[PDB]
Protein backbone atom coordinates (compact mmCIF):
# COMPACT_ATOMS: atom_id res chain seq x y z
CA UNK A 1 0.00 0.00 0.00
CA UNK A 2 1.54 3.22 -1.20
CA UNK A 3 -0.97 5.19 -0.72
CA UNK A 4 -3.01 3.06 1.79
CA UNK A 5 -0.56 3.43 4.56
CA UNK A 6 -0.36 7.36 3.95
CA UNK A 7 -4.28 7.85 3.43
CA UNK A 8 -4.25 6.93 7.13
CA UNK A 9 -1.45 8.56 8.03
CA UNK A 10 -1.18 12.06 6.06
CA UNK A 11 -4.23 12.41 4.52
CA UNK A 12 -6.40 11.17 7.00
CA UNK A 13 -4.71 14.16 9.27
CA UNK A 14 -6.18 16.55 7.38
CA UNK A 15 -9.59 15.18 6.17
CA UNK A 16 -10.59 14.95 9.79
CA UNK A 17 -9.25 18.37 10.33
CA UNK A 18 -11.10 20.01 7.77
CA UNK A 19 -14.86 18.11 9.01
CA UNK A 20 -15.25 20.67 11.93
CA UNK A 21 -13.91 23.40 10.09
CA UNK A 22 -16.89 22.48 7.44
CA UNK A 23 -19.33 22.09 10.28
CA UNK A 24 -18.62 25.48 11.75
CA UNK A 25 -18.97 27.32 8.18
CA UNK A 26 -22.14 25.44 7.98
CA UNK A 27 -23.07 26.49 11.25
CA UNK A 28 -22.50 30.43 10.85
CA UNK A 29 -24.55 30.56 7.08
CA UNK A 30 -27.63 29.80 9.12
CA UNK A 31 -26.82 32.01 11.95
CA UNK A 32 -25.72 34.26 9.44
CA UNK A 33 -28.68 35.11 7.43
CA UNK A 34 -30.90 34.83 10.72
CA UNK A 35 -29.43 37.68 11.99
CA UNK A 36 -29.84 39.33 8.07
CA UNK A 37 -33.49 39.18 8.60
CA UNK A 38 -33.72 40.50 12.08
CA UNK A 39 -31.89 43.16 11.08
CA UNK A 40 -33.59 43.56 7.88
CA UNK A 41 -37.06 43.83 10.30
CA UNK A 42 -35.75 46.78 12.61
CA UNK A 43 -34.53 48.78 9.31
CA UNK A 44 -37.80 48.46 8.38
CA UNK A 45 -39.78 49.85 11.05
CA UNK A 46 -36.75 53.01 11.18
CA UNK A 47 -37.19 53.80 7.69
CA UNK A 48 -40.81 53.73 8.06
CA UNK B 1 -32.40 55.21 16.16
CA UNK B 2 -36.04 53.41 17.06
CA UNK B 3 -35.99 55.34 20.44
CA UNK B 4 -35.11 58.57 18.96
CA UNK B 5 -37.63 57.76 16.57
CA UNK B 6 -39.96 57.35 19.56
CA UNK B 7 -38.39 60.42 21.41
CA UNK B 8 -38.96 63.27 18.83
CA UNK B 9 -42.54 61.62 17.58
CA UNK B 10 -43.40 61.55 21.36
CA UNK B 11 -43.05 65.33 21.88
CA UNK B 12 -45.05 66.42 19.27
CA UNK B 13 -47.67 66.80 22.03
CA UNK B 14 -45.74 69.02 24.89
CA UNK B 15 -46.12 72.71 22.92
CA UNK B 16 -48.70 75.76 23.74
CA UNK B 17 -50.84 73.92 21.42
CA UNK B 18 -54.09 75.67 19.43
CA UNK B 19 -57.54 74.17 20.13
CA UNK B 20 -59.86 72.98 16.48
CA UNK B 21 -62.68 71.00 16.33
CA UNK B 22 -62.71 67.79 14.30
CA UNK B 23 -64.98 68.12 11.17
CA UNK B 24 -64.67 65.40 8.71
CA UNK B 25 -62.56 62.28 8.21
CA UNK B 26 -61.57 61.64 4.18
CA UNK B 27 -59.83 58.14 4.65
CA UNK B 28 -56.50 56.60 6.52
CA UNK B 29 -55.24 59.07 8.51
CA UNK B 30 -56.15 62.44 6.74
CA UNK B 31 -58.65 64.74 8.09
CA UNK B 32 -60.83 67.96 8.00
CA UNK B 33 -60.07 70.07 10.85
CA UNK B 34 -61.98 73.86 11.30
CA UNK B 35 -60.08 75.88 13.94
CA UNK B 36 -61.43 78.53 16.76
CA UNK B 37 -59.70 81.26 14.54
CA UNK B 38 -61.95 79.91 11.75
CA UNK B 39 -61.01 79.28 7.74
CA UNK B 40 -61.25 75.53 7.54
CA UNK B 41 -58.33 73.40 6.88
CA UNK B 42 -56.80 70.10 5.59
CA UNK B 43 -54.21 67.91 7.58
CA UNK B 44 -52.43 65.14 8.15
CA UNK B 45 -52.78 63.20 11.46
CA UNK B 46 -50.59 60.77 13.82
CA UNK B 47 -50.53 57.56 13.94
CA UNK B 48 -50.92 57.15 17.98
CA UNK B 49 -54.61 58.40 18.64
CA UNK B 50 -57.26 55.77 18.51
CA UNK B 51 -59.35 56.41 16.05
CA UNK B 52 -62.47 55.87 18.26
CA UNK B 53 -62.81 59.30 19.45
CA UNK B 54 -63.18 61.27 16.04
CA UNK B 55 -66.73 60.57 15.63
CA UNK B 56 -68.34 63.35 14.26
CA UNK B 57 -66.72 65.66 16.75
CA UNK B 58 -63.85 66.24 18.91
CA UNK B 59 -62.60 68.67 20.72
CA UNK B 60 -59.18 68.88 19.13
CA UNK B 61 -55.45 69.91 19.64
CA UNK B 62 -54.03 71.26 16.83
CA UNK B 63 -49.94 72.01 15.83
CA UNK B 64 -48.86 75.57 15.78
CA UNK B 65 -47.33 75.37 12.13
CA UNK B 66 -48.02 72.38 10.60
CA UNK B 67 -51.60 72.40 12.05
CA UNK B 68 -51.74 68.86 12.31
CA UNK B 69 -54.24 67.04 14.82
CA UNK B 70 -51.86 66.15 18.24
CA UNK C 1 -67.54 68.26 -10.67
CA UNK C 2 -69.25 71.93 -9.44
CA UNK C 3 -69.52 72.90 -6.26
CA UNK C 4 -67.36 70.32 -4.58
CA UNK C 5 -64.32 71.08 -2.40
CA UNK C 6 -60.56 70.60 -3.34
CA UNK C 7 -57.47 70.32 -1.49
CA UNK C 8 -55.72 73.85 -1.85
CA UNK C 9 -51.73 74.36 -1.10
CA UNK C 10 -51.14 77.37 1.06
CA UNK C 11 -47.93 77.25 -0.70
CA UNK C 12 -48.52 79.29 -4.56
CA UNK C 13 -52.60 78.41 -4.19
CA UNK C 14 -51.72 75.03 -6.19
CA UNK C 15 -54.88 72.36 -6.26
CA UNK C 16 -54.15 69.26 -4.32
CA UNK C 17 -56.74 66.48 -4.24
CA UNK C 18 -60.57 66.43 -4.73
CA UNK C 19 -62.13 66.32 -1.91
CA UNK C 20 -64.73 63.71 -1.36
CA UNK C 21 -67.61 63.96 1.25
CA UNK C 22 -69.82 67.08 -0.01
CA UNK C 23 -71.00 69.67 2.24
CA UNK C 24 -74.00 68.31 4.54
CA UNK C 25 -73.46 69.08 8.89
CA UNK C 26 -77.02 67.28 9.08
CA UNK C 27 -76.62 63.73 7.81
CA UNK C 28 -75.86 62.79 11.66
CA UNK C 29 -79.90 61.72 11.60
CA UNK C 30 -79.88 60.55 8.32
CA UNK C 31 -77.94 56.95 7.09
CA UNK C 32 -78.14 54.91 9.99
CA UNK C 33 -74.49 53.35 9.93
CA UNK C 34 -75.45 50.08 11.92
CA UNK C 35 -78.39 47.54 11.66
CA UNK C 36 -78.42 45.01 14.30
CA UNK C 37 -81.86 45.30 13.59
CA UNK C 38 -84.92 42.83 14.32
CA UNK C 39 -85.43 39.99 11.93
CA UNK C 40 -87.76 39.82 8.91
CA UNK C 41 -89.72 36.74 10.41
CA UNK C 42 -90.77 37.79 13.38
CA UNK C 43 -93.88 39.66 11.98
CA UNK C 44 -95.75 37.04 12.39
CA UNK C 45 -99.01 37.49 10.28
CA UNK C 46 -99.17 40.64 8.27
CA UNK C 47 -98.12 38.24 5.10
CA UNK C 48 -100.98 39.99 2.37
CA UNK C 49 -99.00 43.16 3.97
CA UNK C 50 -95.75 42.08 3.74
Amino acid sequence: LEEGKAGSGLRQYYLSKIEELQLIVNDKSQNLRRLQAQRNELNAKVRL
Amino acid sequence: EFLHAQEEVKRIQSIPLVIGQFLEAVDQNTAIVGSTTGSNYYVRILSTIDRELLKPNASVALHKHSNALV
Amino acid sequence: TPNCRVALRNDSYTLHKILPNKVDPLVSLMMVEKVPDSTYEMIGGLDKQI
